[PDB]
């Protein structure tokens, strides 16, 4: 019972000085981000249906981003001053791991189709479609159920659950929505790239830094948050130790770098649909005709 | 460079039946769906029969019922079967390749006659 | 939900264990979003300790503050 160094470790300044800085980046993100997933839905449904299983692919990739970005103006809201916690906090991460999801399918879709010659239909696509969504939900159950409402504020009750659960929970996010889908689609479009740079393609060249850049912008703007976690989960496991001002650069580096991985969901229309030239035509013809 | 191979044209008469043949000569696996094209003298060139590696198929209205689209994986071709021929089917008919990814679809055959 | 939506200020390593009861000043209770049940002691020299709210002297410290 010496002179306690039970000292509160306090974080005002850095909640008031990041608070601006995440709001610009939510209506940014909100504003192309919409526009972008709205023109890529737009492009293959309203004048050509949907041709392919990537059509199907794309279309759940740009819906994803959609009901991701679509809660950042309640989020808004709410660091400003019903908005229901629970649920809120379930559409964000259900649209975040869905995004992620389909990200992954893409590459596998693309995958069986160059090396391994297995093509799927539009009708079987639909229904794998449904089974990512379903796993997209039951994956990210852990991250919601928890979250309750309480003096109007979004809550995780620490006391009520085991120590152990921050930890699994960062663990579960940083191998599942970075480690996995960055190995797959990596391992896929390597292999994938490998085979189109020797063949006799007018359009290998471009192929392979479509899928590279597909590699380069998930790493440049994922990995610093999850890297981040990882220190930040290293923190929560003891492993290394943590003064007052560590814990307060680390609170600022999760906030910051989170905004960042936000603006990747922006990225993904540039990255898939218009990035070929049957939608860049499709798009330039759509903007004629309702001008 | 990858070109499209066709074969299968001629003459006939009205009510007859003709098999268009396409393939590519090179090696390409990039490749997800092919189809067949026409344009008729004094008229734009028109999508007839279009089918993918996956399977689903895709006709025009006045050709439905009559002609039918298959394919062979791995050998990059596709035939048409083309049954109950009418003389307003008369044009020169193209073959079409699409590529995944790139979305591109710059890929014509020389173009065989038919004539009913 | 994340770590952008946050309005936990304050976070509490360790308890303090000495208490001298007319010390303390106005105490603050703390932000419902850090999830963490804890008490913020201000004392009369204008410092702040972390107290645990399952004690018996933090029920009877409190107790004093709101009367006075
Ligand atoms: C794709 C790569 C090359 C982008 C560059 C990654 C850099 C910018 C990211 C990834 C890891 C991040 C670091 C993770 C951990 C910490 C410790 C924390 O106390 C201060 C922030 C700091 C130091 C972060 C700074 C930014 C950082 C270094
Ligand atoms: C080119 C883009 C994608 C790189 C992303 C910029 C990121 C990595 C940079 C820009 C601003 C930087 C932050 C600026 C301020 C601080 C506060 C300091 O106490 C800890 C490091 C920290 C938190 C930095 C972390 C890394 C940071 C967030
Ligand atoms: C480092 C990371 C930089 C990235 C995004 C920050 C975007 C800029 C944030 C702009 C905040 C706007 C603001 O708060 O402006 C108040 C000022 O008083 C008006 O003159
Ligand atoms: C607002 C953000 C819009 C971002 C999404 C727009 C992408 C469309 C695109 O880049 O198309 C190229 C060109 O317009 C084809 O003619
Ligand atoms: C934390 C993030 C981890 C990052 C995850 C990285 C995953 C692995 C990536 C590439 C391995 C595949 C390359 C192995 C083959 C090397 C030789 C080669 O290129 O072979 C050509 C051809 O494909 C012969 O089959
Ligand atoms: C954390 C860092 C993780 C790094 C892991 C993989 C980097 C990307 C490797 C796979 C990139 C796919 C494209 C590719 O491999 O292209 C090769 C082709 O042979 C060129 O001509
Ligand atoms: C900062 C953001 C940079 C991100 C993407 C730019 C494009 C990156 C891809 C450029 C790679 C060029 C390349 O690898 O060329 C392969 C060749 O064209 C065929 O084999
Ligand atoms: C920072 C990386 C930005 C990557 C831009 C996305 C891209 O690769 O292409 C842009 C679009 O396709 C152009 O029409």
């Amino acid at each position: 019972d010496y002179d306690e160094d039970a000292t509160p470790c306090v974080f005002t300044d850095v909640l008031n000085q990041s608070k601006p800085v995440t709001l610009f980046l939510y209506g940014v993100v909100f504003l192309f981000g919409s526009i972008g997933n709205f023109l890529v839905i737009f492009t293959i449904t309203w004048r050509r249906r949907i041709q392919c299983s990537g059509d199907v692919y794309f279309i759940n990739l740009a819906a994803a981003d959609l009901l991701f970005v679509c809660t950042l103006p309640l989020w808004m809201q709410y660091l400003l001053d019903s908005v229901p916690c629970t649920l809120l906090t379930a559409c964000f991460y259900v649209a975040m791991f869905a995004s992620l999801c389909f990200i992954t399918e893409i590459a596998l879709d693309r995958y069986y189709a160059i090396v391994y010659m297995r093509y799927r239909p539009v009708k079987q696509a639909c229904l794998f479609s449904i089974f990512w969504w379903i796993f997209a939900v039951i994956i990210a159950i852990p991250h919601f159920m928890v979250v309750t409402k309480k003096d109007n504020q979004c809550m995780t009750d620490y006391d009520y659950l085991e120590v152990s659960y921050p930890i699994i929970l960062n663990v579960e996010l940083m191998l599942g929505a970075f480690v996995i889908p960055l190995s797959v689609i990596s391992y896929c479009y390597y292999r994938i790239s490998r085979i189109v740079a020797v063949s006799q393609s007018r359009h290998k060249g471009r192929i392979v830094r479509v899928l590279i850049a597909v590699v380069l912008v998930f790493i440049i703007f994922w990995l610093p948050y999850h890297l981040t976690l990882f220190v930040d989960t290293l923190k929560l496991l003891k492993w290394i130790s943590s003064s007052c001002e560590f814990e307060r650069s680390l609170k600022r580096a999760l906030i910051l770098t989170e905004s960042l991985a936000f603006c990747h969901c922006c990225l993904n229309p540039l990255l898939y649909v218009f990035v070929g030239t049957k939608f860049r035509q499709e798009l330039h013809c759509l903007l004629a005709e309702f001008r | 460079q990858v070109q499209l191979v066709e074969s299968g044209g001629g003459l006939v008469r009205p009510g007859g039946s003709l098999r268009l043949s396409c393939a590519a000569s090179g090696s390409i696996f990039t490749i997800y769906a092919m189809g067949w094209y026409r344009q008729a003298p004094g008229k734009q060139r028109e999508l007839v029969a279009r089918i993918t590696f996956g399977g689903d198929t895709n006709y025009a209205d006045s050709v439905k019922g009559r002609f039918t689209i298959s394919r062979d994986n791995a050998k990059n071709a596709v035939y048409l079967q083309m049954n109950s021929l009418k003389p307003e089917d008369t044009a020169v008919y193209y073959c079409n390749a699409e590529e995944t990814i790139v979305e591109e679809a710059d890929y014509w055959g020389q173009g065989t006659q038919v004539t009913v | 939900q994340h770590h952008g939506v946050t309005k936990c200020a304050i976070t509490c390593s360790k308890m303090t264990s000495k208490i001298p009861v007319a010390l303390l000043i106005h105490y603050q209770q703390n932000q419902a979003s850090c999830g963490k049940r804890a008490i913020i002691l201000e004392t009369r020299q204008h410092r702040l300790f972390c107290a645990d709210p399952k004690e018996q002297w933090v029920k009877d410290a409190m107790q004093h503050l709101d009367r006075q």
